[PDB]
């Protein structure tokens, strides 16, 4: 389910790399049984594996092989791979109550910004500062006229 | 495999006659240019003929991309010992009046020393002083000529390959395929020709890209145990005591032997000691794990993770996270070449029988053809969107390749013409998205990445919401009509369910 | 390229060699290589350089 | 190990013959020697020495 796995029979394994259609890795332990893997969901589809390597004292080996791996398998939560597949739907259960929540999220919003749209504003506080100005300038008109009685 | 990338630089060049009788070329030149594909693809170089309906192709194949370097030298170092003996001799003569070199004489050989051998080596002709009187071995009181001789040895005959180089530029291998027949391989550098054979002189270009913590680093390797390590090494024979870069000689036959006539040695490699006609040698050389920044076959200095690549010609490699290089396209040079061509094309005609694949991605998409003809391999695939060409067999036979598309839903009409025949074709079929793949712990890259596909990265209204209500004509506006009112009902459902809180919330507290 | 006529200073041309091989490699680079590489139509600065 | 010195950097080792007395004093070099200090008229061997 992981990856790839490498059984050596004659020695233990050295030193190998391995190949894939678009990718390639290259792990070793020194055990019989070494497991090697690409990456997550990075081999889906028809493939086939070429391992090339050494063994210890000087001996290669050459293998190939072709596995079948899975193909509608997503396997995400919270990715871009959830709003961007919607054919094979792993999960089922899960569209509509997503739509639904998000309908219910707008009907809620919409019931909540009503209440305000319908029923302390701009209106009534620009004019405070509106009328606070033309105080200002009746202030400055009066010491004018009062430096021309003067 | 598959091929992709087309070029069709120089169709219609050629000068030939009528061909050895019924069809035949003489020679093809002319310059194209092959852009960067991803690792494990290949690029065809299809020829077209003014004559002839079609031609043959030439593919290329690349495996691995790594980081490797240059070869400015190349030299063996071996392993060295302290050998030396001495004489104790009388004057009894006019031969050791005051000093042994009356002015400038180095032959301290008086046709006695084991120096005239094929196995002595390196050496420097030096004398001292020794002791005189009954117990020192003379009768007369005067100083004793006593001479000395040390050299160096290789009991065991470690062997030692050392390259020095400090540039670093990427490279790659390539498997190409003549249109002959003939499939050979070879490792082109970055700017370097790479031994071109039959004309073809294909090579690499890079980004030049810079290193972290690589300033003197070498590739020395082992022949015996195939032990590698990165050391900093010495220079051309011009160099310092101190450091790697000891006796050294020309070829690898002249390394279990340190004679002279093709080894190098500047001064000061050797000691000589003495106390009482002793003329003992001491050691000084050190061997290749002394050195300060010695690494092994695994080496992680930085974000490159230098690994051992098991390939011809080169034993160093590495390869950091994903990197998406901006450019890796190649340069192709003909100079000169044959290539038969038929001409005698019949009538031909496939069809389209499976298709899958992912999204617009790195693998693309994979359709198998089906073929049936007479002649060998004429076939030119020519479609919108992308262009793929490939070869078949004599007779009916099972093919599969893969396209570039750029949408879920495949339902189109291609062209499809085997020679001088041509037809029509149809894919239809159900096509899925894979992203770019994740890190999991315990693997490490191998060779280097291309480009993964990131562009849109957006939800296509098309593609999603098309299996959720259904498919048809006009029953979608009956199902949206239906997922409406279930929801307007689960709605009132769920704000009766809230009421019912709230009101057993407030009272009965 | 022959002599007498053809002058050339020094280091236009590397020499590699690992086992009895002695490639070369190229250094020339070509006409499309250096900076400041105008072509026919020439709008540098307020002089417009026509053919 | 290398262990470093504390205040040891001209120093040697003579040694008397006869009575058998030892001391610790900065000595001369070879031949190529300054005249001021030790390093006075010497010889090959030690029957040498005598005369
Ligand atoms: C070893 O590497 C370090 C860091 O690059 C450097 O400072 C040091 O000089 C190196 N040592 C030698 C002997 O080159
Ligand atoms: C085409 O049909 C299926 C579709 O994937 C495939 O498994 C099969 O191998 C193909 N047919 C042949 C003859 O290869
Ligand atoms: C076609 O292929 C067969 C078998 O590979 C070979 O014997 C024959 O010469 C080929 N013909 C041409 C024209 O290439
Ligand atoms: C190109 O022109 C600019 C501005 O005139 C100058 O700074 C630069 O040095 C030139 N480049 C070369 C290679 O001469």
């Amino acid at each position: 389910n992981g990856g790839v796995r490498l059984i050596t029979l004659t020695s233990e394994l050295k030193s190998a790399t391995v190949c894939a259609s678009h990718f390639c890795s290259s792990a070793t332990s020194g055990k019989k049984s070494t497991e090697i893997q690409f990456h997550s969901g990075s081999l889906v589809g028809r493939t086939a594996i070429h391992v090339k390597g050494a063994l210890v004292d000087g001996t290669e080996f050459t293998f190939e092989g072709s596995c079948m791996f899975p193909d509608g398998c997503d396997a995400v939560d919270c990715t871009f791979c959830r709003e961007f597949l919607k054919n094979p739907q792993c999960y089922p259960a899960k569209k509509w109550l997503f739509i639904i929540i998000v309908i219910l999220l707008g009907y809620a919003g919409l019931m909540l910004l009503t209440n305000v749209l319908k029923a302390w504003g701009s209106w009534v506080i620009a004019p405070v500062k509106l009328i606070f100005a033309i105080i200002k300038k009746l202030m400055r008109t009066v010491s004018c006229l009062m430096g021309k009685l003067m | 495999e598959s091929c992709d990338e087309m070029v069709h630089a120089d169709s219609k060049l050629v000068s030939c006659r009528q061909g050895s009788g019924n069809m035949k070329e003489c020679v093809t030149t002319g310059r194209a240019l092959l852009p960067a594909v991803n690792p494990g693809q290949e690029a065809c170089l299809h020829f077209t003929a003014p004559g002839s309906p079609d031609s043959k192709c030439l593919k290329i194949k690349v495996k691995r991309i790594n980081l490797k370097c240059k070869k400015s030298s190349s030299y063996f170092v071996p392993d060295a010992r302290s050998r030396c003996t001495s004489v104790r001799r009388c004057r009894w003569a006019g031969d050791c009046q005051s000093g042994c070199p009356p002015h400038s004489t180095s032959n301290s050989f008086s046709d006695d020393w084991a120096g005239k051998m094929d196995r002595a080596g390196l050496g420097f002709s030096g004398c001292s002083d020794g002791c005189g009187g009954a117990a020192c071995g003379c009768f007369n009181a005067a100083p004793s000529c006593i001479f000395w001789r040390k050299w160096v040895e290789n009991p065991h005959g470690i062997i030692w390959k050392v390259s020095p180089c400090a540039a670093w530029v990427p490279s790659a291998v390539i498997e190409l395929t003549m249109p002959s027949g003939e499939v050979r391989t070879f490792h082109p550098m970055s700017g370097i020709p790479t031994q071109v054979f039959k004309g073809v002189s294909v090579t690499y270009l890079g980004s030049d890209m810079e290193v972290s913590g690589l300033t003197d680093l070498c590739e020395i390797e082992e022949l015996k145990s195939k032990k590698l390590a990165l050391a900093p090494c010495n220079q051309a024979g011009m160099g310092v005591v101190g450091k790697v870069g000891e006796i050294q000689c020309s070829s690898e036959e002249s390394a279990r032997t340190i004679k002279k006539d093709g080894c190098i040695w500047n001064a000061d490699l050797v000691g000589i000691e003495l106390r009482v006609d002793d003329a003992v040698c001491y050691s000084k050389i050190t061997s290749v794990e002394a050195v300060a920044n010695y690494s092994a076959i695994p080496t992680t200095i930085g974000g490159l993770r230098f690994e051992r690549s098991h390939d011809s010609l080169g034993k160093i490699s590495g390869s950091p996270l994903d990197i998406t290089a901006i450019r890796g396209s190649f340069s192709v040079n003909y100079r000169g070449l044959r290539l038969s061509l038929s001409e005698i094309t019949a009538t031909c005609t496939g069809e389209v029988t499976n298709v899958s694949g992912c999204y617009s991605c790195m693998t693309g998409a994979k359709v198998s053809i089906k073929l049936h003809s007479s002649k060998n391999s004429t076939a030119h695939v020519r479609c919108k969107g992308d262009e793929t060409a490939f070869s078949v067999l004599e007779g009916v036979h099972s093919y599969t390749v893969s396209l570039s598309f750029d949408h879920a839903v495949v339902d189109e009409q291609c062209q499809l013409n085997c020679g001088g025949h041509e037809s029509q074709v149809t894919l239809k079929g159900n096509l899925i998205f894979l992203d770019v793949p994740k890190f999991v712990d315990g693997s490490y890259m191998q060779t280097y990445h291309s480009s993964v596909p990131t562009g849109a990265n957006i939800p296509s209204p098309t593609d999603w919401l098309n299996a959720l209500f259904g498919n048809g004509l006009s029953r979608w506006i009956l199902g949206v009509i239906g997922v409406l009112l279930g929801g307007l009902a689960l709605f009132f459902l769920i704000m009766s369910l809230f009421k019912l809180g709230t009101k057993q919330v407030f009272r009965s507290r």
